[PDB]
């Protein structure tokens, strides 16, 4: 059943992918080069279905952080 | 093998976790 959980957490988190893709571009200049890479790696990650729930929890924290560092509030 | 894949995802995410994105 916790696979039906992972599937549902993933469907929900994907709502933030436009904001991650937008950050990577709108801050292309003031971002590290490897920071651009990982934001890209994270957006790809969210295309797959075989993500573990612990990975999903980290992404949840990663996305809270981005929302707070860029265009906050 | 799923350990190798799970590990690659986690190492990558640990690198975004640790980055404060100091702005």
């Amino acid at each position: 059943s916790m696979k039906e959980k992972v599937k549902a957490k993933l469907v929900e988190i994907r709502k933030f992918v436009p904001f991650i893709r937008r950050v990577r571009i709108d801050f292309q200049d003031t971002l590290s080069k490897v920071q651009g890479h990982r934001l890209d790696a994270l957006v790809n990650l969210l295309d797959r279905e075989d993500v573990s729930m612990s990975s999903l929890n980290k992404i949840e924290v990663i996305i809270d952080k981005l929302r707070t560092r860029f265009n906050p509030r | 093998e799923p350990k190798i894949k799970e590990d690659a995802d986690n190492a990558m995410l640990d690198s975004l976790l640790a980055d404060p994105f100091e702005n």
